[PDB]
């Protein structure tokens, strides 16, 4: 089960 | 208690005699209990059962006592069962002599002649000295079962096993080095031989039950590019069905077919979609299997920017109208940095079709740069047919159907070009197999027959972590491996024109590792707390660093691969040069080993073989030595498998002392450190790995997987510079 709920905000500052 | 014969014929019970093979098989074995056996078996003895009956008895019983608390009931087991084996193949416990042994078999047809006229009977004779009988007493019980359920010669009708394990092993060994120098010829039979016999190097199914045979189909993975047109989409579908009668894994890139509503012809035709093609594909794949689902698999590979991508998305959701579902095929999604981005700062994402953008799929695969200099202008172009989709929907799509179903990959395009053996301008990589772990390049084809395309092939192999003792034992290992499987391409048969070219072409191998979960256990490190980060690293760069030496040895001897000009080994460009940089900050372990001279040598002489190493899944090859099946981490310590026979039950590897040392995979509490030790595995692999992603929903609040945690563990992976993502594991529980 899995709950779709995306922060965008939180993943903005990831680095790739 | 009477007991009947082979022939039919009545004799008197001899208990002693029975017990007697019981104490032989338990010779050297702890806590298993002889009298535990003969209780259970003894009570379903019966008036005039046949011997054979008397063998699979005892067999089972100790097979229903293997247990994590007696493991070396597998080995008695085992022995038991070998013993059955030699005295329904030769009549009696030991063997015949080889020469006897070929001579009889190439006879009634089982093996193939030309081992008696590449051989004398002197040089079999030298061999019958190699081999040790003995050393069928170290198989499991398991692998017992996998030997003579599919790698013994036998009679698949009448039920008749002809050989036993080690003359498998030794005329492996004889086929392969079979046009060596005489010279050097037996040397290398007999190191390849104790190589396999005592589990240091692992073979595929497909060499370990054929090679010796009169067969000369041993592929196992074939990587097919489709164009876009008719004559492609033929070629293509004709090429699958070929190969998949003939158990070959497939992968297909099919990501040019244009998309829905595209004109065809000019105006005088409106496209039908991928889906119908796709579902053409999917029959291909299946036309050689009972009824239509039982082997025969593939992966079908698209962009993420199709204009059909949402729809291809959810290919194998179990809910929807037939017509717009091809369940019984994998997928593999491709992304690039410029797509993860666009998640990143919660842009959008802009949907083409390929026929419409020219030069963006091929910037795609082998120019970054380019490619966002095409995708911004032509998103901004009014004349092209587009579509505007929210990142974050988008890769949320993509990441709830990958999973609920498990089987929708990812294939990071960008990091497959930037950090490969290959010149992304001459041979780029545009797609990966089934199993997500292979990575060559390809050339579509506009015929079956056509001689100027390419479909990639790929030999594979393994060494046991679990059976050396130092790293430096690779030495010998990788110059075995790599000669053996140099030879296998010059043996086996290719059906298809395109594929012959590339195999001749490039000459490229896939050697990976099976027991790593035991290796880290033996070294008291675990996966999930980065404490395997050096080790990993170290291990790694020997791993690669003597497959090079060999093949780059094999070069000297025998001549570089044909296109070794379109690598970037030609140019003197190595593994450890394009890594993804990050890495450096998750693992601080020296290479050890001299790059530098390997770097000249190579410029100089070339390689035998484009592209060497490649992490692979092994489920069958781990169960032959006992070992923990490539490089996942058990899912507990004893395995159960069904079979007609009973329930086969494994040990995992030296339970008994290394229980608490373990990792099983439901205890890491997440994947960075699993997708740590990937990303430093990647660092050396010529081709790519299959890493799975492992997810338990008892770990989550209300027992849901947050979306947000599927995207940080995408994201982690393309920042330790993953290839790939194989399966997506959701706990039963
Ligand atoms: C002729 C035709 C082609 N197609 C599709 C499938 C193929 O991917 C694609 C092209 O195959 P073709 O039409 O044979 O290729 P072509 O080189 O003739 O193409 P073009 O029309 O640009 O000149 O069009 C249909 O879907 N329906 C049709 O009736
Ligand atoms: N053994 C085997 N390999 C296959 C088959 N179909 C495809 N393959 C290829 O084999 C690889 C699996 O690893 P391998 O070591 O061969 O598996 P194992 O020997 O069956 O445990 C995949 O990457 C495929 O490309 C099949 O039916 N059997």
């Amino acid at each position: 089960q899995i709950d779709s709920e995306v922060d965008t905000d939180d993943l903005s500052n990831f680095q790739l | 208690l009477l007991v009947t014969k082979r022939d039919g014929s009545t004799e008197r019970i001899n208990l002693d005699k029975i017990h007697r093979v019981l104490d032989w098989a338990a010779e050297g074995l702890h806590n298993v209990s002889i009298s535990q056996v003969e209780l259970r078996s003894h009570i379903q003895f019966y008036d005039g059962i046949k011997t054979s009956d008397i063998h699979e008895t005892i067999i089972k019983a100790a097979a229903d006592l293997i247990s994590r608390d007696a493991p070396d009931y597998q080995y008695l087991a085992a022995r038991l069962a070998i013993f059955h084996l030699r005295k329904k193949a030769y009549g009696q416990f030991e063997p015949p002599a080889l020469y006897d042994h070929v001579v009889k078999m190439v006879e009634m047809g089982k093996y193939d002649n030309h081992l008696l006229e590449d051989y004398t009977e002197e040089e079999f004779k030298q061999m019958d000295t190699f081999i040790d009988h003995d050393r069928d007493m170290t198989f499991s019980y398991a692998a017992v079962k996998q030997l003579e359920g599919k790698y013994l010669v036998q009679n698949r009708v009448t039920g008749e096993i002809y050989e036993s394990a080690q003359f498998l092993y030794i005329l492996v060994a004889a086929c392969l080095f079979s046009n060596y120098p005489r010279e050097t010829r037996l040397q290398y039979v007999k190191r390849f031989y104790d190589a396999v016999s005592t589990f240091k190097i692992s073979l595929p199914t497909p060499i370990m039950s054929g090679v010796r045979t009169p067969t000369r189909q041993f592929s196992s993975c074939v990587l097919i590019e489709c164009g876009d047109s008719l004559d492609s989409i033929n070629a293509t579908s004709s090429a699958i069905v070929k190969y998949v009668s003939q158990r070959a894994g497939i992968g297909i890139n099919a990501g040019r077919i244009r998309a829905l509503g595209s004109p065809i012809r000019g105006g005088e035709a409106f496209h039908t979609g991928c889906i119908p093609f796709y579902k053409h594909f999917q029959t291909a794949v299946k036309s050689a299997s009972q009824g239509g689902v039982r082997g025969g698999a593939a992966t079908l590979f698209y962009p993420m920017w199709h204009l059909e991508v949402e729809s291809l998305l959810v290919l194998k959701n179990n809910r929807g109208v037939e017509g717009n579902r091809v369940r019984h095929m994998d997928y593999g999604v491709q992304i690039n940095k410029l797509m993860y981005t666009r998640l990143l700062k919660g842009e959008d994402i802009t949907l083409f079709s390929p026929s419409d953008v020219p030069g963006l799929y091929d910037a795609f695969f082998a120019d970054q740069e380019e490619f966002e200099r095409l995708y911004t202008k032509y998103e901004k172009d009014d004349s092209i047919r587009k579509q505007r989709v929210k990142a974050v929907e988008l890769f949320s799509l993509m990441m709830q159907e990958r999973a609920s179903t498990g089987r929708i990959y990812i294939q990071n395009v960008d990091h497959c070009n930037t950090h490969s053996p290959f010149d992304p301008a001459i041979a780029p990589v545009r797609q990966s197999n089934l199993c997500l772990e292979i990575a060559l390049p390809t050339k579509p084809l506009n015929d079956v027959n056509d001689e100027n395309g390419e479909i990639a092939l790929c030999t594979l192999s393994a060494f046991n972590l679990g059976a050396i003792n130092n790293l430096d034992e690779l030495e010998e290992l990788a110059i075995l491996a790599v000669r053996a499987l140099d030879a296998l391409l010059d043996y086996q048969d290719y059906p298809i024109p395109a594929a012959k070219r590339g195999a001749m072409g490039r000459r490229t191998l896939g050697i990976g590792v099976i027991n790593f979960a035991y290796y880290l256990a033996k070294h008291g490190k675990r996966y999930s707390d980065g404490s395997a980060n050096n080790l990993t690293h170290k291990t790694f760069e020997a791993i690669q660093y003597y497959l090079l030496k060999a093949s780059n040895e094999l070069a000297k001897e025998q001549g570089a691969c044909p296109w070794f000009n379109e690598t970037t080994y030609a140019k003197g460009i190595l593994p450890i040069d394009t890594y993804k940089k990050d890495l450096d900050t998750i693992a601080n372990e020296p290479l050890h080993y001299d790059w530098e001279a390997l770097r000249e040598s190579i410029k100089t002489h070339g390689l035998r073989n484009s592209t060497l190493s490649a992490l692979m899944p092994s489920e069958t090859s781990s169960q032959i030595s006992n070992a923990t099946n490539g490089i996942e981490p058990p899912r507990g310590y004893v395995s159960i498998k069904a079979s007609k026979d009973g329930i086969l039950r494994q040990v995992v590897p030296d339970y008994e002392h290394l229980h608490d040392a373990y990792e099983l995979l439901w205890e890491m509490p997440g994947n960075d450190g699993y997708l740590q030790l990937v990303g430093i595995m990647q660092k050396f692999i010529d081709q790519s790995i299959s890493a799975n992603t492992n997810y338990d929903p008892s770990r989550f609040p209300s027992g849901k997987v947050p979306m947000q945690q599927l995207l940080k563990d995408l994201l982690t992976a393309y920042k330790f510079g993953v290839k790939t993502l194989y399966y997506q594991n959701t706990r039963d529980g």
